[PDB]
């Protein structure tokens, strides 16, 4: 599922900025 | 009529910015006049403390940097813009900036203390906000930006990370690390890989229309619970935002699919916010036709979750190492921050 790939991508934390 | 009423508004707005702009406040507290309760947050920079003004026993959340830091990090222009728009700007979703001064190792921003936390906790918690839970975020963010990009003002950073609750269940925008005041275009990489729109990744030149995309962004992560584009690494992120397509959960109205169509536009003729009816083709949108925008900018909407309550009044918070705040006897890097 979509959820499950978001999961996997490991960028589920807090994102940081460039 | 409501759109004279929008234009006086705006224009008064402006007049008042601009003279905050042009003579910024400086030197309006100092660091003995707080006792540290926590650290809130903690960066590249410094950090975020929330804090005791002794005087009175207001709590507030004081932003630390390290000047050495800032000026090793090549930050010393984002730091003075940061602290001048915060001084100059004046909305009921932006945070107030209550003092700032300078010691001789650091900068100080005392701000408004939030104490719902960030969206990012509670979106993670819940996993997705419903609809109108999500609308009634989204319709925060659009006055702001309405009010922002009237200034000139291009955000730059939108994301639920940055988004901070109030006591009334009501957001406030916090962090303008990455704001600039500019008419035209603008060409900087800034911002978050998520929530970077396509011309900002293709190094074109861009302006405010990137902020209505990173609204889709925001939109679509809120009502989901997961970005419309991401992947394990900044560059395949890109790839997909860049690519021209977006898939929705099934479980999106109709009305909200269509709007995100609209922000999630990689043609800039086309996006919403950026036409020749501005902001109005958003606010009119059938997605956004319960929502009633002078009772938002009001606050008299009731707020769709007002934030267990542990041992403290910072319980719900995540536990940061308590570090000092050394002040050497050596001024540091005083010519750099002068206009701070």
């Amino acid at each position: 599922t979509t959820y499950a790939d978001f999961i996997a991508s490991g960028r589920t934390g807090r994102r940081n900025a460039i | 009529s409501e759109q004279e009423s929008v234009k006086e508004f705006l224009a008064k707005a402006k007049e008042d910015f601009l003279k905050k702009w042009e003579n910024p406040a400086q030197n309006t507290a100092h660091l003995d006049q707080f006792e540290r309760i926590k650290t809130l947050g903690t960066g590249s920079y410094g950090r975020v403390m929330l804090v005791k003004h002794m005087e009175t026993g207001n709590h507030y959340a004081m932003k630390i940097l390290d000047k050495q830091k800032v000026v090793k990090l090549k930050q010393i222009e984002h730091t003075l813009n940061e602290k001048r728009i915060l001084q100059a700007v004046n909305f009921p979703f932006l945070v107030k900036l209550e003092f700032s001064f300078k010691d001789n190792s650091n900068l100080y921003m005392v701000l408004e203390y939030l104490p719902g936390g960030e969206m990012f906790s509670h979106l993670r918690r819940i996993g997705r906000f419903s609809e109108p839970h999500a609308r009634f975020y989204a319709a925060q963010i659009v006055l702001t930006f309405e009010y922002l990009h009237s200034l000139d003002l291009i955000y730059r950073d939108l994301k639920p990370e940055n988004l901070m609750i109030d006591q009334q269940g009501y957001i406030k925008v916090t962090d303008f690390g990455f704001a600039k005041r500019v008419k035209g275009r603008t060409w900087t990489l800034c911002g978050t890989p998520e929530y970077l729109a396509p011309e900002i990744i293709l190094s074109k030149g861009y302006n405010k229309a990137v902020d209505w995309w990173a609204l889709g962004v925001l939109i679509y992560e809120m009502a989901a619970g997961y970005p419309p584009f991401f992947a394990d690494q900044p560059i395949q992120i890109y790839e997909k935002i860049v690519s021209g397509k977006v898939r929705f959960p099934s479980h999106f109205s109709s009305d909200l699919k269509d709007l995100l169509r609209n922000l999630l536009q990689v043609d800039l003729t086309k996006r919403f916010g950026n036409l020749k009816n501005g902001v109005n083709d958003i606010k009119n949108h059938k997605w956004f036709a319960t929502t009633d925008w002078i009772a938002i900018y009001q606050r008299k909407v009731e707020a769709p979750f007002i934030p267990f309550k542990g041992p403290g009044d910072t319980s719900n918070f995540d536990d940061y190492e308590e570090e000092e705040i050394r002040v050497s006897i050596n001024e540091k890097c005083g010519k750099e921050f002068s206009e701070f």
